[PDB]
């Protein structure tokens, strides 16, 4: 239940 | 945390939340003690009973956070790990002595209104400070109780512990690089760390210099806010002499 | 840091937070 986080970070 | 109260923006702005990158999800409380270093419980990254001997690409820290679950735009920042480093003496056999571990970041992160390190004892601050009935603060985003889940950073202010009183609550052996800190049955009042909290920080604000400084590591506990238990926490001043011969090294 | 432990939002503005002074009547000694 996390928010998507940017994909520059993964 | 179990039995505390919201945070206030900017109350912990050394705060870390530990972040797994697949499957996404929270994994530990971590703080923040300057640019490019962040401190943590090493159970949080190496406990081989769980099957857990996390790696630097598997993980996250994210930094200026306040909300538990969103992604806070253009205030959170989320860095990489360049390398973890776990205490060589941890005991995770047997107690969780020496339940400290570090993580360099790839690059330094950039301080602001929300984000911002927090102080290190040092042997003075440690005596004068960490004496029964002294409070500090624990802050995370884990569980609101034993048996959900909060919607932003949970704050608790709680007392140190006597010695004796601590060991006489458990079974397990406790050493002198614990501390323990809750409140008794008796004394009315509640709260405590809970699952999700371990790694972040036990915090005290100095008297002498108004300067907060982290005593502790939420490190474990049997159970959650259980009357006669209390929170174990690493005792940061007595393993710094290894924090110092980390950084100065790497 | 020399600036290690002074909240940007509390110390550095002279703002209190709603519970730190808990902690300060916890501090019997000096
Ligand atoms: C943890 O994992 C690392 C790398 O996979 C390995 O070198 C180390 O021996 C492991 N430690 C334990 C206690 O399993
Ligand atoms: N080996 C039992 C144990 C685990 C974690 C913390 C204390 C004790
Ligand atoms: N069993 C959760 C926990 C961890 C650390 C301190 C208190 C409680
Ligand atoms: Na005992
Ligand atoms: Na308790």
């Amino acid at each position: 239940d996390f928010e998507e986080i940017p994909e520059e970070y993964l | 945390i179990v039995e505390g109260s919201d945070a206030e923006i900017g109350m912990s702005p050394w705060q870390v939340m530990l972040f797994r990158k697949s499957p996404q999800e929270l994994l530990c409380g971590a703080s923040l003690i300057s640019d490019r270093w962040v401190l943590t419980a090493a159970h949080c990254l190496l406990y081989p009973p769980w099957d857990k001997n996390f790696t630097e690409n598997d993980l996250l820290v994210r930094i200026g956070k306040h909300s538990r679950t969103r992604y806070e735009r253009n205030i959170e920042k989320i860095s990489m790990l360049e390398k973890i480093y776990i205490h060589p003496r941890y005991n995770w056999r047997e107690n969780l002595d020496r339940d400290i571990a570090l993580m360099k970041l790839k690059k330094p992160v950039a301080f602001s209104d929300y984000i911002h390190p927090v102080c290190l004892p040092d042997r003075e601050t440690a005596a004068s400070l960490l004496q029964a009935g002294y409070k500090g603060r624990v802050t995370g985003w884990g569980n609101l109780k034993e048996t959900g889940q909060p919607s932003v950073l949970q704050v608790v202010n709680l007392p140190i512990v006597e010695r004796p009183v601590c060991k006489d609550s458990t079974r397990i052996r406790i050493t002198d690089n614990m501390f323990c800190a809750g409140y008794k049955p008796d004394e009315g009042k509640r709260g405590d760390a809970c699952e999700g909290d371990s790694g972040g920080p036990f915090v005290m604000k100095s008297p002498f210099n108004n300067r907060w400084y982290q005593m502790g590591i939420v490190s474990w506990g049997e159970g959650c806010d259980r009357d006669g238990k209390y929170g174990f926490y690493t005792h940061v001043f007595r393993l710094k002499k290894w924090i110092q011969k980390v950084i100065d090294q790497f | 840091e020399a600036d290690c432990g002074l909240r940007p939002l509390f110390e550095k503005k002279s703002l209190e937070d709603k519970t730190e002074r808990e902690l300060l009547e916890s501090y019997i000694d000096g």
